[PDB]
RNA sequence: GGAAGCUGGAAGACGGAAUCGUUAUUAAGCGCCAGGUAGUCCUGGACACUGAAUCC
RNA sequence: UUUUUUUUUUUUUUU
RNA sequence: CGUAGCUGUAGAUGAAUGCUAAUUAUAGAGUAU
RNA sequence: UUUUUUUUUU
């Protein structure tokens, strides 16, 4: 390990890697996998410079906490995904609490449920209960121990909406309803300015008996009084209602406290700001033809916000895009929140590297006979791309 | 493959906004000049007032109103078959920019006078 | 190791460290190989390709030896350098003799880089050549950058830890091997500062300190004429070719590769993990000037700042006996850039400046002047500083320009007060009775071009020059004007004053002598011989300006005729004799600026 | 996060950064503009012409920049207050577009208003008013509470604003009434808003009821630098009854809590200047303090420039003489102070208990001069005190140049009065005529007469003097001696004000020909 | 101002509908020059225009389902030439114009120029002391190459702007609009 | 007369039989306009890309 | 071009 | 430019496009279901 | 075969 050691191949145990990634893979190397005739051999992962870049950071920030170190997530754009394959178990063998999630459109364009409400947010609740058992499957035996704080406990709605930002939706019908009442008071000049004042402070206490009898949030009540953040049973037994008011409760439980160094990675973050395939009647005319957007719903949410990291005192977030699934084009990164000191522009593979990757799959059985003649005649036909790399040779017997 | 606008991702039918962040084509343009009649009509200051019942959301979204969007909006993307070569048409937005800036119709994003620009 | 038959992952848990402690010339290494020839002789058609001529070069290497220039000036230009560059080198009734030799070898030196570069090197070339420079301290503008191109392509290749050693014998007497891979590893740190303080600039860049120029974008000017015109009937014409000849317009440009950028990244990272290693002071200030960077590195990824922070953190915390004898180097790269921790690092610093100084008997002569010595060449490695001092005759004429550099960079900070009011004074007197005695010629005559320098910094900080004007009487007007004229029509006056920034470069066009004239300005900054001698200095500098006051950037035309306009300069100036009808002509070319209000930034109000 | 900058060292002292970024501000994006903007506020010097060439280029450059690109450039003002003529121009022209209803923009728009020049009342209040005081049912608790300081600073208030505020607090703090909940939630909106209404001279019924503690045995309430708060509100016409349950606490009469070098002489020190307290029997405690404290190496160049200035108004509060503990004991060798950002908070200290030692009893009564040789020490220290700033005067901002002059020009009046040694170079070259960036005053809108105003230089920097009004309006033992040659009461604290308006009356009548000026505009304290 | 104004450059355009016809211009032409006053007579510049052609089609006898066609070519020549620096206008108008023959027409394009404010300054340099404290090719244009440069220039830039502008108006029934009525 | 939305249960998976001919940028597919002096064709004229096989 | 891009190609032209 | 490569849907037993209460465009006039 | 922006979410 060290700046001496680029470019190799990391084996590991196919057992060990299935336990550490419960979800699976990271990326398209389930594809690569497959080719191997062998069921005994190991999986071998290369290490790119843009790792050991990335990797460096990590290491300062957990010793200062025991400004120097970075506060805020970074961003990969242009091998983006590759690098999750190596940065993701390692970071899980240091006991870091690390949020998997290589495939995160999958709550968006499946089978679901949406119910419209007054928040303008559309919940899922058979997608809401897949999130959180999906991620208690290696981070176990951690979150219970985690305490509970009080200062946050119960300021959720429903649909995960603060509650001063839920009643904002209702000013409007209140508006109107004080308007009329008023009536009484009005109809009963003493001095043209006392009379006036009198009248205008009416409203005021008015207004504030009505902020706070009208509206009944849910102060999670089923769960009075808490312990940990782990115990909560409730929320995968009850799921036409309790949801997703749980889910946004323990996001908000990992930023005050800090007790252990947490890590979010979200990969193709590219799909998630398109349209999705649901329809629905909140089109503006012909903005999206009767469709909802992904950006709109719940889950997708969640993991759309990056101006938020630096409210993580714990550890921070980390994306990446590098799939066809749509044109990038400019992409515009001022306008998303990413800062152009954070972006991590990776380059095509180098004719150093480009050499070990095609004796890797030799070990394999991969190929049948790859002559070294025509080792450096390859590069110019792909021109190095890894995704070019696989399929050229894959197709043709090789060399 | 096959995207909207070509290889140069052209977009003929589109109008920016100085102000804020909103576009929309010229379809729905009709619709919102037609629903703000009232703030229209009461900024100039019967034969005049011809048409008062186009105004309704709900009669829009009939048969009826259905027709009456089509019958202004005379697609000016289709014409005749010799126009090919050079003679192709060009963007209509001259004109329905100039329109729809004359008339002070508000933004459906914020309330503001004439805005509207060519995009 | 674990069950399962692999590694167990905690070993893989930090990241290693760099070494690139050792550092020899090539000097002891040719001794070492003229004593194991005997051992060395002990080691298909390539088969004699390989041998022949790997033996011819050992005998021959201990092309008639350094004699037989000209006719002579492939590997045998690079073979021929090795033998002039170790005799550099070596030096580190009498001076007749020794002069013949020394110029000899100087003047052969520059002879061969025209040959050089108008051969392409290989991979097996490159290396001995950019080695070699750096041992001797003779660098090239124009040939880094061509020769930083092949050690990039082939340390990146397919064939780099496969492949054995270079032929040269040279390779065998060195302490890593596996060919390029390992031996660019073990890179002293000193060298390696090099790739990422490279400049890449052309000589058409002069936009900084000459002034304005415009330079041509179109080179080929093809026009017909009467004798080549195609005739009318050009049918024929094609009928009667070969082959095809005319085609439809079309030219491949050429597209700039990373151009050596790509190994400097690399590079880069190698003294981020060579802080916290406990190493020397020496070693560390090769880390400070690659951070340091302003055209390589930029600001892509957010390591800069970290990396600084690291560096600062350590710095701090060491002895003052390590650090006094340090303080040039470190104060003036860590000086270039801006951090947080830029006040805390600087404090400490500024402490161990009071006993450097008292200790070294500056307010006996030997006392000063071994120290001076030692941080003028034995410290810096290879840098280039301030007015370019860089790695005595009588008295106070090397020691002054490392002090006049030390000042200048403390007043660059930009992130709080640079010092106190009270060590200005005591700093200032330091200098003020040393310049004095500093023999009042001959060519060694400090140059307005680290002059201006200091002059600089005084003019940015907010801090006001003191009335000591012995500094202005030993420089400029003394030898650097009378001598210039002594040494070998209208448009005469103007090529007068060009020549002076043609090889010298006496000033730095508009840059240097440009804060001159506003600092002569406002030193006496109220008001309601100094004076006799400031008359003197601001018409000397005025006209030879003058004459070349139309092809000037208009940035620095602005503060030459802003700082003529004022109750400080001298009167019967501002006639209508150059400066009436000069000053609308500025004026008119930009009419957006003010007009009535010219003498507002420094006229009559002084600042 | 990690800050980081980096310097134009292509050619390591080449070109001349304040002219490099002067000529492209003529011509550049409007993006461009904002960008180099930023520069000068963090800049070490500043160049008063540059200030009005941006100033300039806003107004003109004004129809493309967006509402939240406005009010960031206009937030970048509050430092060094600096505004030109032509800059109320360019904010009136685009005041009603923002009104979009925003809820922090109350709040971010007035505060910004409050320096400088505004108040205007049929461009800018108009609308500010109208639409504050209907939008009281969606205030945060944090924002009601800065709200509280804004308001005190304003002049010439109207009742329909006052009242609207006063009745915000009262149901705002019974929802958080029914030991952090209450020591720092619940006791910290009470006092805090009080003192901002306090000012205006207004009060109802159903606020001093409530604001002051129900049970007399509610004790541990704030610590020593927080308690202040509800006596400075009291102590106005008639108010009592809040400032102890009896008379007798536990942690304000005995020395306080606890007063030591902990950081602790500081932030009481700093705490008495922003309000109008007078040093009581009790209170006169601190000043026994800073004869041991000055003692200490540390605390004679960390703290006690910044200490006595500070605190130089109400010289029987903090010195035991205005001439003993004001020498220089040790101060010959310790002089120097981070070149200038110490060494000037000396020279306006001194220049302070000048005013007060003339007029002590030639015709204001209230004490009695030392012996004369107390003026003869004070000279000593002036005179080698004004020389060091000499080569230093370069390296003072806006803000600190400013007050520096109304402290120069006291020195020219009882030197000649009938001395000083660098009174005829220092004091008259640039210290006497200055032309630094002058900021607009803080007027009213009582007068209604904003269609004819001018300007005048003047020590006050700028003043409302048209040429149809030239000469002609703004130009019993309180009232008599106190209202004529003085024209300050002691309300306020008096010995800033007296200074300020004496020289404004001089400096329009030595230059301009202004007679019959009705001073009047006494500001809230 | 009218006597201010210079006759910069002088397109001159040829339209021939024969190949012989095309040919015997440009003799005529050369022997005109040779012939002036000054020692270098004005050499233009050769730029061809290629040649545009045009085909009509026709069905072919009378009584027939279009079995065989018959067409006919009407081909065409066409030459420009380009002037700088013309001093004298009698010597080159004249001569263009003199050297046709048959059925060959012309398009000339005039270019004047307009000169400023003449720049007049710089007069005699300071000065001080210390104080002691031809080649002329045979079928070359004798212009300048810098002028030529300068002025080649602006006629690129009048011609891309004339073409955007006519594309834009450029559309079937003139006076058309959309929704107008 | 041309095109378009909506609506849609017009008639067809028959015949490996038989008649019209291609001398390779041939054959087989796909895409564009120039003229026909307002619009107005699946034919004719005319250009360009992918482009196999056989004993001819 | 390790602060560079963010991508299919036509039937006249750089004389 | 079209079939692109690439990549989502149903690895269509069910993709045939004519019929018409109804409008788009040229024209002085092409209308009635 | 379809992208965000002028700001009111701990």
């Amino acid at each position: 390990v060290g700046v001496e050691d680029v470019g190799r191949f990391r084996l590991f145990d196919r057992h060990r890697l299935v336990e550490l990634l419960p979800e699976g893979l990271a990326g398209e190397l389930s594809r690569d996998v497959e080719m191997i005739p062998s069921a005994t051999s190991p999986i071998g992962v290369m290490l790119r410079k843009a790792t050991l870049e990335l990797q460096m950071q990590l290491e300062l920030f957990a010793r200062v906490h025991a400004l120097a170190a970075v506060q805020r997530g970074f961003l990969l754009d242009g091998g983006k995904s590759c690098v999750l394959n190596y940065l993701i178990p390692w970071a899980r063998e240091n006991n870091w609490l690390v949020v998997y999630e290589p495939l995160p459109s999958r709550y968006a364009r499946e089978i679901g449920d949406i119910k419209r409400s007054s928040a303008g947010v559309y919940i899922q609740s058979s997608f809401s209960q897949e999130f959180l058992e999906r991620l208690g499957r290696f981070n176990r035996r951690l979150l219970e121990e985690l305490p509970v704080a009080r200062r946050c406990y119960g300021q959720a709605a429903l649909d995960g909406v603060h509650r001063l930002y839920a009643e904002r939706s209702y000013h409007s019908l209140l508006e109107k309803a004080l308007e009329k009442d008023l009536d009484e008071i009005r109809e009963q000049l003493d001095s043209q300015l006392r009379e006036e004042i009198l009248l205008a402070r009416e409203r005021l206490a008015l207004w504030h008996t009505y902020r706070r009898e009208v509206s009944i949030p849910s102060m999670k009540s089923r769960l009075p009084n808490p312990a940990s953040v782990w115990e909560i049973a409730e929320f995968g037994l009850q799921n036409e209602a309790f949801a997703t008011q749980a889910l946004y409760e323990v996001w908000e439980q990992l930023k005050k406290q800090t007790q252990l160094n947490v890590l979010i990675a979200v990969d193709e973050w590219n799909e998630c700001f398109p349209v999705s395939e649901y329809v629905s009647m909140r089109y503006e005319g012909t903005r999206f033809n009767g469709h909802i957007p992904a950006f709109h719903l719940s889950t997708p949410r969640l993991l759309s916000r990056f101006d938020d990291a630096q409210q993580f005192q714990r550890g921070l977030k980390i994306c990446a895009t590098s799939w066809r699934r749509s044109n990038r084009r400019d992409y515009r990164p001022d306008l998303l929140g990413v800062r152009q000191e954070e972006i991590r522009t990776v380059r095509n593979f180098s004719p150093l590297e480009f050499a070990n990757f095609v004796a890797y799959y030799h070990k394999k059985k991969i190929l049948h006979e790859f002559p070294r003649e025509k080792l450096d005649y390859f590069y110019m036909l792909s021109g190095g791309n890894g995704f070019q790399a696989r399929r050229l040779l894959a197709s043709l017997y090789g060399g | 493959a096959r995207r909207v606008g070509g290889i140069g991702r052209r977009c003929f039918l589109t109008l920016h906004c100085s102000a804020c962040s909103f576009f929309f084509q010229t379809s729905d343009a009709i619709k919102l000049i037609l629903t703000q009649q009232h703030h229209i009509l009461r900024k100039k200051g019967a034969s005049k007032f011809s048409l008062l019942p186009l105004a309704d959301a709900s009669l829009l979204l009939k048969r009826r109103g259905a027709l009456v969007l089509r019958s202004l909006h005379g697609d000016p993307l289709v014409g005749s078959r010799r126009q090919r070569g050079e003679f192709a048409p060009q963007a209509p937005t001259a004109e329905m920019a100039k329109m729809l800036n004359k008339s002070c119709v508000p933004c459906p994003r914020c309330k503001r006078e004439g805005r509207w620009e060519e995009g | 190791l674990l069950d399962t038959g692999e590694i167990v992952p905690g070993a893989f848990a930090s990241v290693k460290k760099v070494g690139d402690f050792p550092l020899l010339p090539l000097s002891l290494l040719l001794s070492r190989l003229k004593e194991r020839r005997q051992e060395l002789l002990r080691d298909f058609a390539r088969e004699e390709e390989r041998i022949q001529r790997k033996i011819k070069i050992l005998e021959l290497l201990a092309s008639q030896g350094a004699i037989g220039d000209a006719k002579r000036i492939h590997a045998d230009a690079v073979n021929l350098l090795l033998l002039l560059a170790a005799e550099a080198e070596t030096l580190a009734e009498e001076r007749q003799l020794w002069r013949l030799k020394c110029e000899g070898n100087e003047e052969k030196w520059n002879l061969c880089i025209s040959r050089l570069k108008e051969l392409a090197l290989d991979h097996e070339d490159s290396f001995l050549v950019f080695y070699a420079m750096c041992s001797t301290n003779r660098f090239d503008a124009v040939l880094l950058p061509a020769l930083l191109e092949r050690l990039e392509a082939s340390f990146f290749s397919s064939q780099a830890l496969s492949k054995p050693l270079f032929h040269p014998i040279f390779e065998v007497w060195d302490p890593p091997c596996e060919s390029f891979a390992a031996l660019i590893n073990v890179l002293p740190l000193s060298a390696k500062a090099v790739v990422v303080t490279a400049d890449r600039r052309s000589e058409r860049e002069r936009r900084e300190n000459e002034g304005w120029l415009a330079p041509p974008e179109a080179p080929p000017l093809v026009l017909p004429n009467w004798q080549t015109m195609h005739p009318v009937d050009m049918e024929a014409w094609e009928k009667k070719q070969r082959r095809v000849v005319r085609t439809r317009h079309v030219k491949a440009k050429i597209i700039r590769q990373a151009d050596g950028r790509k190994l400097a990244a690399t590079m880069a990272l190698h003294g981020r993990q060579a802080i916290h290693r406990d190493a020397a002071v020496s070693s560390l200030v090769s880390v400070a000037a690659m951070c340091a960077s302003n055209s390589q590195r930029a600001l892509r990824g957010e390591l800069l700042p970290e990396t600084l922070n690291l560096l600062a953190a350590e710095l701090l915390g060491r002895s003052a006996d390590a650090l006094s004898p340090h303080l040039l180097s470190l104060s003036f790269l860590l000086s270039q850039s801006s951090v947080s921790l830029t006040e805390r690092l600087f404090l400490h610093l500024e402490a161990v400046l009071r006993g450097w100084l008292e200790e070294n008997g500056f307010v006996a002569s030997e006392k000063r002047r071994k120290a001076s010595e030692e941080q003028l060449r034995n410290l810096p490695p290879g840098l280039n500083v301030f007015g370019l001092v860089q790695s005595d005759t009588e008295s106070a004429l090397w020691e002054s320009r490392v002090l006049a550099a030390l000042l200048s960079s403390f007043l660059r900070v930009d992130d709080y007060r640079p010092s106190l009011d009270f060590v200005l004074l005591l700093s200032d007197a330091l200098r003020n009775s040393l310049r004095r005695t500093a023999v009042l010629h001959e060519k060694d005559v400090l140059s307005l071009k680290e002059t201006g320098a200091l002059l600089s910094s005084f003019a940015t900080s907010g801090y006001a020059v003191p009335p000591s004007l012995m500094a202005c009487l030993v420089e400029h007007f003394l030898y650097d004007v009378d001598l210039f004229l002594t040494s070998s029509s209208s448009s005469s006056a103007e090529e007068a004053e060009q020549l002076s920034q043609s090889f010298f470069c006496s000033s730095r066009g508009r840059a240097t002598p440009g804060d001159c004239a506003t600092l002569l300005h406002s030193l006496a900054s109220p008001s309601p011989n100094l004076e006799k001698l400031r008359f003197e200095a601001m018409t000397q500098a005025w006209r030879l300006v003058a004459p070349v006051l139309h092809l000037l950037q208009p940035p620095c035309k602005l503060l030459i005729l802003n700082s003529l306009q004022t109750a400080h300069a001298p009167p019967d100036v501002s006639s209508t004799a150059f400066f009436q009808r000069s000053l609308e002509t500025f004026l008119r070319d930009n009419p957006d600026v003010d007009s009535s209000l010219l003498g507002s930034l420094f006229g009559t109000q002084g600042r | 996060f990690s800050s980081l900058r980096l310097s134009q060292k292509d050619a390591r002292g080449s070109g001349y950064l304040p002219a490099q970024r002067f000529l492209s501000l003529l011509k550049a994006s409007p993006e461009e503009y904002r960008s180099l903007l930023r520069e000068a506020t963090q800049a070490k010097i500043v160049d008063p012409a540059f200030l009005r060439v941006a100033s300039q280029r806003f107004f003109a450059l004004s129809d493309r920049f967006y509402p939240p690109e406005i009010l960031d450039i206009l937030s970048d003002f509050a430092s060094f207050p600096y505004s030109d003529e032509a800059l109320l121009a360019a904010v009136a022209g685009r005041l009603e577009d923002q009104l979009v209803e925003p809820s922090p923009k109350r709040l971010a728009a007035l505060l910004s208003l409050s320096a400088r020049l505004g108040l205007c009342h049929p461009s800018i209040r108009d609308p500010l008013t109208k639409h504050i005081e209907e939008k009281m049912y969606a205030f945060d608790a944090a924002l009601l509470d800065s709200l509280c300081r804004t308001v005190g600073s304003l002049l010439s208030p109207r009742l329909p604003l006052l009242d609207g505020l006063a009745t915000q607090a009262q149901l705002l703090a019974s929802d958080l009434r029914a030991d952090e909940v209450a020591q720092r939630r619940y006791i910290a909106l009470l006092f805090r808003c009080l003192e901002g209404l306090s000012r205006q001279r207004y009060s109802q019924s159903a606020l001093v009821d409530a604001c002051v503690a129900c049970a007399e045995q509610h004790g541990q309430a704030f610590p020593l630098h927080d308690t202040l708060r509800a006596v400075a509100a009291a102590r106005r016409l008639d108010l009592a009854g809040i400032e102890e349950p009896l008379r007798r606490s536990d942690m304000a009469d005995k020395v306080n809590r606890a007063t030591d070098r902990g950081d602790q002489l500081l932030a009481l020190l700093r705490h008495l200047d922003l309000l109008r307290l007078r040093d009581s029997q009790l209170l006169q405690k601190v000043s026994e303090a800073v004869e041991l404290h000055s003692q200490k190496a540390a605390f004679l160049a960390t703290q006690l420039p910044e200490a006595l200035l500070h605190l130089t108004r109400l010289a029987p509060a903090d010195l035991r003489l205005p001439v003993a503990l004001l020498s220089q004991p040790s101060l010959l060798a310790m002089a120097p102070r981070l070149s200038a950002a110490q060494l000037q908070q000396l020279l306006s200290a001194s220049a302070l208990v000048l005013f007060q030692h003339i007029q002590r009893r030639e015709g204001g009564q209230g004490g009695d001069p030392l012996i004369a040789r107390e003026a003869e020490a004070l000279a000593k220290t002036v005179e080698r005190f004004l020389d060091l700033l000499k080569p230093q005067f370069l390296s003072l901002n806006l803000r600190d140049r400013r007050a520096l002059k109304e402290a120069a020009s006291l020195f020219l009046v009882e030197a000649k009065g009938a001395a000083l040694a660098p009174k005829t170079v220092d004091f008259c070259c640039f210290l006497e005529e200055a032309d630094v960036a002058p900021p607009l005053p803080l007027a009213p809108s009582g007068g209604v007469d904003f269609q004819s105003v001018g300007l005048v230089e003047a020590c006050s920097r700028l003043v409302l003097c048209a040429d149809a009004r030239f000469s002609e309006t703004r130009n019993e033992t309180t009232t008599c001696k106190l209202g004529g040659v003085s024209t300050d009461l002691p309300v306020s604290i008096t010995p800033q004000a007296a200074s300020s308006l004496l020289l404004t009356q001089l400096a329009l009548i030595r230059r301009g020909i202004l007679r019959h000026e009705i001073q009047t505009c006494i500001p809230p304290p | 101002a009218l006597s201010a104004y210079s006759l910069r450059s002088l397109i001159v355009t040829y339209n021939s509908r024969n190949r012989s016809s095309m040919n015997a211009t440009i003799e005529n032409l050369k022997n005109a020059l040779r012939w002036t006053s000054p020692s270098e007579s004005s050499s233009p510049s050769s730029a061809p225009s290629s040649a545009p052609s045009s085909a009509p089609s026709s069905s072919w006898s009378p009584f027939k389902y279009k079995y065989a066609l018959r067409h006919y070519v009407f081909e065409d020549h066409r030459y420009a030439f380009a002037f700088y620096d013309v001093n004298s206008v009698q010597e080159v108008v004249s001569a263009a114009l003199g050297a046709m023959a048959g059925e060959t027409c012309c398009s000339c394009r005039f270019s004047w120029r307009f000169a400023g404010r003449p720049p007049v300054s710089l007069p005699t340099p300071p000065r001080l002391v210390p104080s002691s404290r031809a080649t002329v090719l045979r079928g070359h244009c004798p212009t300048d190459k810098e002028f030529i440069r300068r002025a080649l220039e602006e006629e690129q830039a009048v011609e891309r702007i004339r073409k955007k502008l006519d594309k834009k108006q450029l559309q079937w029934f003139p006076g058309k609009t959309p929704w107008a009525p």
